[PDB]
């Protein structure tokens, strides 16, 4: 309740200034949950840091239980904003942390802007390097419709993600269900069919 | 030349002095002498299967292919089961000659010993050989193995011990007692160990509960007298030697008054032919058939203290932990065993047994009544050999394809004992514990066929497709890949359990076609909550032997329905699954021959075609063709040849077709 | 009470066969037919009888009695009837046993011994004899057809393409060409046989035509042999001339709107005296009753519990 | 009053030894009625 004060600031610059912003951040989530343990712990958590970066999924999920629709709206909207707005891996890192253990809950994904953000959070993921999870939430893009960007976006993560048979059965299926050939031959620059591309 | 023109008396001199000169012009080359034998064996085939439509020019041709097949395996030195695997078979063929026996026992002397150990039990099914000769000549060699190993033959020779048949049984005696004088303690302690924890498989009145509903039926389909005397009179014949423990001396007590009286009015009737006595005996077994079934299902537990006095004061031994036993490394004794027996509930009930060795490791198995396992024991060689071919492949190693397998030891004729794998769980469980989370029904596929249709098991295969594809299009098929996601820790090791699963799948499945494997019901599967791996048990049904019984005949090459489908890759099955298949096809079809003759070597065993088997040989000949033409790509007709992707590309369409999913039996599970 | 010029009889899964006639869509009788489900229903020409055939019993319900049991019934196959039929006189049915053969049963209660049978290597589904009651079509699984005399007691086979499912045969009583149809649109037309001489029955492959892409359900001719029908499981039937298999007529009950997924098939459908007004019969649990060129539907019966599979019609010889 | 029902069964080796007869007991072969009639929908007017 008391802690919107530490979001509306908007005016962190540095990485540094984003590291010591979560790092409050963590303080006050961790300092007052109505959960004796984690109260307990926040003391310590004051005095050491790295117990405290392992226990942050803890604290949110505790404390957004508590938080009432307008005040968890103002949440995702301040950490939809973080998250577009910075570049610093270990932040993303922990943002897509918080999310995947939130998917595997049973009170569901956490609501995003749209589709629970799933192309934005795919969008931060190839740039930290954490393939898996950008594999993944192509494959959630997938499900609904496919489109032509969503294959190639397949054939390109799975090419960094040294499967090529993935990319095989792709073009097989862009072949027999899309089948206009649309194909651009850097599809098969991509493949490493040179013969098809000539 | 022998690809460009095949096999005729006019070829055959051409070959052979091409592959002598061969081999007069390297004398060190493994290859020579393996192309120079194997093609004087396959000369040797020829002419055998010509004459039927002066064993001398045939003899003359056999004595150098052997002499081949013993230089080869002198130069092999480190995998060499094939060749080894045809020298026993022309041993048992024309092992009687006396221009064969030389050459025989010069290669037998001239080779090292340990190399034996892949073909000890193919020795022992023909211990019981009808010519004096080739027997004088395994017993030399058995003992000769024995005293330089005992380890590796004790099990199956206390086997042989126990049997039925008189040549059998004697000849395992006189060997076994040619065995005790440098090493005695260990036959002994063996000989208890088995002869007692056998008791423990089959308890007292189960036996007697599957003799009688063995004999009723046999009585009521038979009108044979003679017959259910045979099937009942060993039960008795063992009575009457006296109880030894507390359980049969209770079950003596409770029944052996009615067990005896029944007897002695079937031998009042025997003496004169007149239903007026059989029927009392009649009656009388069949109130202990019902006094017993009363009480089956309440078979919970069993304390070793009250079944058999004589395990548990052990404490230590001489035998090394069943099953496991290597020569390269010391062996672990058998230290201890626990005094609690949990029974797990089925149809068979099969004991779950727990030891514990020397280092203080444990070693979990499971005790099998009721059934064979000998088959197994050829089965799990063979996926050991076909392990061993994807092993030494740069293309396919990269890829690590292996098939996991389990400990399996042959007890007795209708006993053993199972490997206990760790951590696997039957896919049964998965999707029965997935679908109970989520509050939803378990068979309501089979609720919705039942309520549009009620006569749904005598429709026509139209009827049954339309329904079929009308139950399975409402309701949406996603479980397994929610479930394995939320059953992972972290996305990157769930993208590596399901590659590992493709893989290990693909693999499975062509290998199980290559046999002909069966009854791939999803309580004969079971997953690796760890590795992801695919696993396979309850190797029965081989030979496309379900394929052509009469009720519920099956018409799929391997199982692959959606469940199976969808969970494995977001395009579907044409992703790793076929390139897989491609490269593990490809492999099996350049060593034809290592795998064909193994596969020989499995059939023509006499005491193993009984299952299959209701000239005499030719049933046999006719699978063992198609083996080949499953080989050759020949299968859909022999009069052409395609390549790989089409044979796959045909198979994959047969599996997946809807029109003949409906035709399998229900309990299959079709609509998972 | 059914002794009328037109009759109309439908069966499905409710485990009993409806009557009625093409005057309001209203029934006059449903009849018990319990623990099985029928394949083919047909009635005999003197209008005395008529048999329902499914599941090793051929069961024989009345026309102008009022009796609601199966006075008569026919016995001893192992499994399901392929189909049956009746001699145009009134001698003898001929029925195809599923499995691998098609035998004779006399309707005479004698021990003339005239039943015969014929051996097989196939699951059989679809059977049409000559309307001059000497030779017989014999469709398979298996893409054979098989054309057999009752002067000899062995068939000509022909294989057009192998591997393939055809599932309906069917000859007009003018004998003008074959039709025989598969499990994937693939339809084939024959020119006649001239040779009444020595039962040579000649036929040539004269017309493929590509169409139902989906699985075909089955094909009519026309009682004067200018027109055929052929039912198809993407819901639809679609009607042809005879003369140059000309585009005629399309009927289709896809509604338009993605709520339905395909509840039903138009399995089977029948023509007039007149050839040209049809009824429909849908596994939607209701029939329809169309006229070959309007497209619109006039008439409908929705009075069953489950699906229907099954139609007899019969009208006056008049038209 | 069980009692109502009439079956069939199927009898084998059937005119296995009488080939002559059935060599035109059933070969008649009457093929015919090509002259075809015009119709107007009678039963059918009636239905309209």
């Amino acid at each position: 309740i008391n802690l919107q004060k530490a979001w509306g600031a908007a005016r962190r610059v540095s990485k540094d200034d984003w590291l010591e912003w979560l790092r409050r951040l963590s303080l006050e989530l961790l300092k007052d949950s109505s959960s004796p343990s984690l109260r307990s712990c926040w003391a310590l958590a004051q005095a050491y840091n790295p117990m405290a970066r392992d226990l942050f999924n803890a604290a949110f999920v505790s404390c957004w239980s508590e938080l009432n629709e307008d005040q968890q709206d103002e949440l995702i909207r301040s950490i939809e904003l973080a998250l577009t707005s910075q570049d610093i891996a270990e932040v993303t890192q922990t943002l897509l942390n918080l999310a995947e253990f939130m998917e595997h809950s049973d009170k569901g994904p956490l609501p995003l802007r749209d589709d629970n953000g799933i192309v934005l959070l795919g969008e931060r993921a190839a740039k930290c390097r954490a393939y898996a999870k950008a594999l993944h939430y192509k494959e959630l893009e997938f499900q609904k419709g496919p489109t032509p960007a969503i294959l190639e976006s397949l054939i390109s993560i799975n090419n960094k993600l040294q499967q090529p048979e993935a990319a095989a059965g792709v073009l097989e299926y862009a072949m027999k269900h899309f089948g206009e050939l649309e194909i651009q031959a850097t599809w098969y620059e991509k493949l490493h069919e040179w013969e098809d591309a000539l | 030349q022998l690809n460009l023109q095949g096999i005729n008396e006019s070829t055959i001199p051409k070959v052979l002095q091409y592959y002598s000169a061969a081999t007069e012009h390297d004398r060190s080359w493994y290859k020579a002498w393996h192309a120079w034998a194997v093609m004087n064996f396959e000369a040797v085939l020829h002419y055998k299967h010509q004459n039927q439509a002066l064993s001398k020019t045939l003899l003359m041709y056999t004595v150098p292919a052997v002499q081949g097949f013993f230089r080869s395996i002198s130069l092999s030195r480190g995998n060499n089961l094939q060749d080894t695997l045809r020298v026993l078979t022309l041993w048992f063929d024309y092992g009687h000659w006396p221009d064969v026996n030389e050459a025989l026992v010069e290669g037998v002397k001239a080779i090292q010993i340990d190399t034996w150990l892949q073909v000890i039990p193919q020795l022992i099914a023909r211990i019981d050989t009808p010519r004096p000769l080739v027997g004088r000549l395994i017993h030399q060699l058995l003992t000769d193995i024995g005293r330089y190993h005992p380890q590796a033959l004790i099990y199956p020779l206390t086997v042989a011990s126990k049997s039925t048949t008189t040549a059998r049984h004697n000849a395992a005696n006189k060997i076994l007692k040619n065995m005790c004088e440098h090493s005695n303690t260990l036959v002994q302690q063996a000989m208890m160990v088995s002869e007692e924890l056998i008791r423990v498989a089959i308890l007292w009145h189960e036996m007697w509960h599957e003799g009688l509903e063995e004999a009723s039926r046999l009585y009521f389909g038979e009108r044979n007298v003679k017959g259910m005397f045979e099937v009942l009179e060993p039960l008795h014949a063992m009575m009457e030697r006296g109880p030894q423990t507390l359980k049969e001396t209770s079950f003596n007590q409770a029944y052996g008054r009615d067990l005896m009286e029944a007897q002695e009015w079937c031998r009042k009737y025997m003496k004169s032919g007149n239903v007026k006595d059989l029927t009392q005996a009649w009656d009388l077994y069949y109130h202990v058939f019902r006094r017993i079934s009363k009480q089956l299902p309440q078979l919970t537990s069993l304390e070793l203290q009250y079944v058999s006095p004589k395990l548990l004061m052990c404490r230590d031994l001489e035998l090394a932990v069943p099953g496991t036993y290597d020569p390269n490394q010391p062996i672990i004794r058998i230290q201890s065993i626990a005094p609690s027996l949990q029974v797990i509930t089925s149809k068979q009930r099969p004991r779950k047994l727990t030891l514990m060795g020397s280092n203080g490791h444990e070693f979990v198995f499971l005790l099998k009544g009721h059934e064979d396992l000998r088959q197994d024991e050829r089965v799990m060689q063979l996926f050991g050999l076909v392990n061993t071919l994807l092993a030494n492949d740069p293309t396919s190693l990269r890829k690590n394809l292996s098939i996991q397998r389990y400990a399996v030891i042959p007890l007795s004729t209708n006993s053993g004992l199972i490997g206990w794998v760790p951590h696997c769980d039957t896919l049964h469980a998965l999707i029965r514990d997935y679908r109970e989370k989520k509050k939803i029904l378990l068979n309501i596929e089979h609720r919705i066929m039942l309520r549009m249709a009620p006569d749904y098991d005598h429709l026509t295969l139209m009827q049954k497709v339309e329904v079929f594809e009308h139950a399975v299009n409402n309701t949406a098929g996603d479980d397994l890949a929610k479930l394995l996601w939320l059953k992972s820790p972290s996305s990157e090791v769930w993208f590596d359990r399901r590659t590992n699963y493709t893989r290990s799948l693909a693999v499975m499945s062509m290998v199980g076609y290559i046999l002909g494997l069966g009854d791939r019901h999803p309580s004969n599967l079971m997953l690796d909550r760890l590795s992801g791996k695919i696993l396979h048990i309850d190797f029965g049904d081989c030979f496309e032997v379900a394929m052509t019984r009469e009720k519920f005949p099956e018409k799929i090459p391997f199982r692959l329905t959606r469940m199976l489908t969808n969970a494995m890759e977001v395009t579907g099955l044409d992703g790793n699954y076929r390139i897989t298949c491609h490269t593990v096809m490809e492999v099996l079809r350049e060593h034809k021959d290592s795998v064909m003759a193994v596969l020989e070597a499995f059939v023509y065993d006499p005491l193993l075609n009984w299952r299959l088997m209701d000239a005499l040989n030719k049933k046999a000949i006719q699978i063992i063709n198609r083996v080949r033409d499953k080989l050759t790509g020949r299968d859909f007709s022999h009069d052409d040849t395609l390549d790989v992707p089409t044979q796959v590309e045909l198979l994959i369409k047969q599996a997946t077709s809807h029109e003949n999913l409906c035709q399998c039996y229900i309990g299959w599970c079709p609509f998972w | 009470v059914g002794s009328d010029p037109v009759i109309l009889a439908t069966a499905g899964y409710d485990h009993t066969v409806r009557f009625w006639q093409a005057h309001s869509g209203i029934c006059t009788r449903t009849v018990q037919h319990q623990d099985s489900q029928v394949n083919a229903l047909e009635v005999t020409p003197d209008r005395s009888m008529i048999a329902a055939a499914g599941y090793q019993h051929i069961r024989m319900y009345d026309l102008n009695s009022n009796n609601p049991n199966p006075i008569i019934s026919y016995d001893g196959v192992n499994k399901n009837i392929a189909s049956v039929g009746f001699h145009e006189d009134g001698r003898w049915m001929y029925t195809g046993g599923e499995d691998c053969t098609a035998r004779i049963w006399d309707l005479r209660s004698r021990n003339l011994q005239c039943q015969r049978i014929f051996q097989v290597n196939a699951p059989i589904n679809c059977v049409c004899l000559h309307p001059n009651q000497a030779e017989l079509i014999v469709g398979d699984q298996s893409g054979a057809i098989h054309i057999w005399d009752l002067k000899t007691d062995h068939n000509e086979q022909l294989i057009p393409e192998p591997e393939v499912s055809i599932t309906s045969a069917h000859i007009d009583p003018d004998a003008s060409y074959m039709a025989a149809v598969n499990s994937t649109g693939n339809c084939y037309v024959w020119n006649l046989t001239g040779g009444i001489g020595d039962e040579v029955t000649q036929l040539i492959p004269k017309t493929k035509i590509p169409a139902h892409t989906r699985y075909a359900l089955q094909c009519r001719f026309s009682p004067d042999s200018t027109l055929l029908a052929t039912c198809s499981a993407d819901q639809t039937c679609k009607i042809w001339r005879t003369s140059n298999f000309s585009l005629m007529t399309e009927l289709s009950i896809k509604s338009g709107n993605p709520g339905e997924s395909s509840r039903g098939w138009m399995w089977g459908c029948a023509f007039s005296g007149d050839s040209q007004y049809i009824v429909t019969a849908s596994s939607d649990n209701l029939a329809r009753l169309w006229c070959v060129e309007t497209g619109e539907i006039k008439r409908e019966y929705g009075g069953h519990q489950k699906a229907v599979v099954c139609l007899a019609f019969n009208d006056s010889v008049l038209g | 009053n069980q009692i109502k029902c009439k079956n069939i069964q199927w009898k084998e080796r059937n005119s296995k030894q009488s080939a002559q007869e059935l060599k035109s007991l059933f070969e008649k072969k009457s093929l015919k009625e090509k002259p075809p009639i015009s119709g107007k929908q009678s039963i059918l007017s009636v239905r309209l």
